[PDB]
């Protein structure tokens, strides 16, 4: 899909570090009030990555991370593994004593 | 179940066309004030020419 | 003699001014029209087996609120995009008051639903770059991956 | 709080109690949309930067005299962002030199 | 249609220009997806030299609805309202719905 | 006189509109057949070696995953295009039901 | 057995390539509603000359 | 070979107190053994396709 789109890996990965991030505009005065001015932009949707901008023409017509990925959930690299009785993996976890009490 | 917006732009009617030539050579007498972007309507004098 | 414009339309080129000589291949107006305006929109090649068998779409425009609009009838070209690999759906809509002027943007809004197919959260799809399939529970609960084909996601 | 605070000036000693509210702050929102940015090719810090230094007094750098600092800051005038009206009419001028709001 | 326009130019500060006529074009840049404004300005002594930079500034008057100073009123995302005086300088809140501000 | 399209496909040309005069080098229409659709598949030239006659292809298109396409045939075409350093492999497909859309 | 992927582009048949030039010189009648982008089968009407 | 071969983490979404980590990579399949690398596809900055 890369290549029959015209996308470089480097045009990936500079688009998607740019869409995820909030940003914010100082405040006005309305009212005798401070009002924040707050900049969505934090990926939490799955559609938010498929809606990653990558490319756009004169058109209008964009081309986005959907057109070159499928954006599945899935397991980080395991450091730890942990079993129980033989007959299932589990999570866990331990509580370190600060030494000496 | 689906449910995108498809980007789109308004343009011209494109079976609406037309390219005025002169059917013969010549020389052109007079042009009538209008320029690339006005509104014309049909029967708008374009221009007086010799021929 | 007397040029006039054989159309109502817009004057896109205008190649000839005065004290100039013409000739058969100039050019002395393009005038196009705009009443039964045209729209054109860029749906991704992706579900070209699902709009083919459309129904009807929303077309809405930013510059204007009010001119929003159920589309029931439009054409499907057989070519579609290669820069951006979309299908190009063209409609035409009634243009009476000059509001939709050619260069703004739009957008046709679709919502609808596919044929019933067997369905599986994609969680469940186990694929590589090859290799899809999915893990099965039988009867007595143990386990089981078996090859299967996809048809298409969403949502 | 609220409760707690207006049965406190019902007791016989005290003179004026009051509870701090922990959201009772105003905001202006610019909820970013994706779709429509990506339109005009722009990627989300591309929008926010305009929020935050066209909007807001986003400061840029520092000048140097001696040991002393300086604050330097980027910002359209005032009468660009006075209200909400005014930012819903930001004027943007799109990475593709097109004219927006 | 009953717009007001006026006309300034950055490099000749002394000048008041005269607006002959505007005319909105119908055709909008598909380019800098702008619709254009065209006027023609008095020049006979031409100080108004084309390529020149030129702020166009209009006012449009708007459908007669209840107006009040900007400042006066508040908003909470949800609800709107303002501060009314009474006739025994009560200071009683009433809920209002906006319409739109400019200036 | 009246000229019709001499052949079933897709208009891919058309410099001649209402009004003019028309010339023989001028062209009314360009004009693309599609029923027996072509597909060019680009193979690195590293991997020349891969592709023998006895090799088996089978095609598939995202935008169609109902459709199950048919090989006419196939020929490995002798010039590789420079710009992408890729052999070309030329395939044409049944595409009567005109599912297959160039592009 | 060897297994290997390509990309590929569905282009037009090349082979089945029709330039319509007018045999002789004239003006156009009438122009058919019909824009680059349109499918049309053979018999259609693309405009009317006279020679 | 960072992101395309490995699973290297170009970034992490926030979600509350909560953080997530995210990566690019080609499916398993390019990258199952070293012959598979050997023809690992590369779409240089000059958009030719090699391996």
């Amino acid at each position: 899909r890369l290549a029959q789109y015209g996308i470089s890996l480097a045009e990936v990965k500079s688009a998607l570090d740019a869409s995820n991030q909030e940003a914010g505009g100082s405040s006005i005065e309305l009212a005798e009030a401070e009002y924040m001015v707050r900049a969505s932009g934090y990926l939490q949707t799955l559609d938010d990555f498929n809606h990653i901008v990558l490319k756009a023409s004169e058109n209008g017509v964009p081309v986005y991370l959907r057109d070159v990925a499928k954006v599945q959930i899935g397991p980080e690299m395991r450091r730890g593994i942990a079993e129980l009785n033989g007959e299932g993996e589990v999570a866990g976890g331990v509580v370190i004593l600060r030494s000496g009490k | 179940t689906f449910a995108q917006s498809f980007p789109a732009n308004v343009s011209y009617n494109e079976y609406q066309y037309a390219i005025v030539q002169a059917r013969a050579a010549g020389f052109i007498d007079k042009v009538y004030p209008l320029t690339v972007g006005d509104k014309v309507q049909k029967g708008t004098p374009l221009l007086d020419l010799t021929i | 003699f007397t040029l006039k414009a054989p159309i109502d339309g817009v004057i896109t080129a205008f190649d000839l001014r005065a004290g100039m000589n013409i000739a058969k291949d100039n050019v002395v107006a393009k005038i196009q029209g705009m009443d039964p305006v045209w729209v054109t929109a860029a749906i991704p090649e992706s579900i070209a087996w699902l709009v083919k068998d459309a129904s009807q779409f929303t077309l809405t425009v930013p510059a204007r609120p009010d001119k929003t609009l159920t589309i029931r009838k439009w054409t499907l070209l057989p070519g579609v995009d290669a820069a951006t690999r979309t299908l190009q759906l063209r409609l035409e809509v009634d243009n009476a008051d000059e509001a939709l002027k050619p260069g703004m943007n739009a957008w046709l809004q679709l919502n609808t639903a596919s044929e019933p197919m067997l369905l599986i959260p994609s969680q469940a799809l186990i694929d590589t770059g090859s290799e899809q399939r999915v893990i099965t529970v039988d009867a007595d609960g143990r386990f089981v991956p078996k090859r299967v084909a996809v048809f298409q996601a969403s949502q | 709080a609220e409760q707690i605070e207006e049965v406190a000036r019902t007791v016989p000693g005290v003179a004026s109690a009051l509870a701090e509210r922990l959201e009772g702050g105003r905001y202006i929102n610019v909820e970013i949309n994706r779709e429509k940015a990506a339109r005009y090719g722009m990627t989300v810090a591309d929008v926010q930067l305009f929020v935050t230094s066209a909007v807001g007094g986003a400061m840029v750098g520092e000048t140097v005299e001696g040991i002393a600092r300086y604050p330097i800051n980027l910002r359209y005038p005032q009468s660009w962002r006075d209200s909400p009206q005014a930012l819903r009419q930001l004027p943007i001028l799109t990475p593709m030199k097109q004219q927006i709001t």
